């Protein structure tokens, strides 16, 4: 009844630590619905996207710690749009797991600052609103201080944005996204 | 119950500084970061400033160096001294409280006040 893809910032911007508290988020998330006929799908992304499972892979072992542990950082740049638009093309599509009829949510973990992505936001999110899918933004390191970084987690977050933008350090996105579904 | 009640708006002359008050009432003070916001008619809305006894203080771009946001814990009051004010910055302040548990540095206010008019003339 929900399929939801997390979206997880691996540029060298994100220092280890908050790479870290993206991995144990991601894991908490997963282990809060696995009473339920929740899937999920996970892709990180730099200035390349690495789909790390797909719903698919989830359905065949829905073990949070056998699909998250292993997960390195990749680092490089911040394709944070390009990264949307292969979500909303791809992760949810049938041939990947996807079940039409179940609510399509995306969580974005990202410090905020796209960098080298030739697609701005722009660009993606229409199209993501078109298909079903419900944005969450999950803030890291310093993307609540700066003007830029705020607005760019405004961008991405379903309206209304307080309802979808969270820290990642709360279990308020947590609380929300049960209380929702 | 809830108030924020912004004071100390005004004119002032280009050059000049104000200090906005914003006395708050009828929620736990120390629960909430308090923000300014401002909005002129036909012109967009920005935020100000925000300050939060964990996050600690946040300023727009347009405040950074002028503005001084602090907190009277004691009187529940949130004050904004801004410095070298200017024509541009005329528009309707108003303070906002947001839960301060979400981190988040008053992206989204919970609270509004009903706002107070600042004039900057030459």
């Amino acid at each position: 009844e929900s399929d939801i893809v997390f979206l997880i910032d691996g540029s060298g911007s994100i220092n280890n630590i908050d790479f870290q508290k993206m991995k144990e988020f991601v894991s908490t998330v997963m282990e809060q619905f696995k009473k339920s006929k929740t899937l999920f799908s996970l892709m990180q992304y730099s200035d390349e996207f690495r789909i790390h499972f797909t719903f698919n892979d989830f359905k065949r072992n829905p073990s949070p710690r056998s699909h998250v542990s292993p997960i390195k950082q990749l680092n490089g740049r911040t394709k944070t749009a390009s990264g949307i638009r292969k979500v909303v093309r791809e992760l949810f599509h049938k041939t990947n797991g996807a079940r039409e009829n179940a609510a399509k949510i995306l969580v974005v973990i990202t410090d905020g600052e796209k960098f080298g992505d030739p697609l701005d936001y722009k660009d993606v999110i229409p199209e993501a609103d078109r298909a079903g899918v419900i944005r969450y933004v999950i803030g890291v390191g310093n993307a609540f201080n700066k003007p830029q970084s705020r607005r760019e987690l405004d961008t991405i977050a379903s309206k209304p944005a307080g309802e979808h933008v969270f820290q990642v350090d709360n279990f308020e996105a947590l609380n929300t996204i049960q209380n929702q579904l | 119950q809830v108030q924020l009640v912004e004071s100390g708006g005004g004119l002032v002359q280009a050059g000049g500084s104000l200090r906005l008050s914003c006395t708050t009432s009828g929620f736990t003070f120390d629960d909430y970061a308090i923000g300014w916001f401002r909005q002129a008619p036909g012109k967009e809305r920005e935020g100000v400033s925000c300050i939060s006894s964990s996050e600690g203080k946040y300023y727009s771009d347009s405040a950074k160096g002028r503005f001084t946001i602090s907190s009277d814990n004691a009187k529940n009051t949130v004050y904004l001294q801004m410095n070298n004010l200017k024509p541009e910055d005329t528009a309707v302040y108003y303070c906002a409280a947001e839960w301060n548990n979400f981190g988040r540095l008053c992206m989204y206010p919970d609270y509004w006040g009903q706002g107070t008019q600042v004039t900057v003339s030459s």
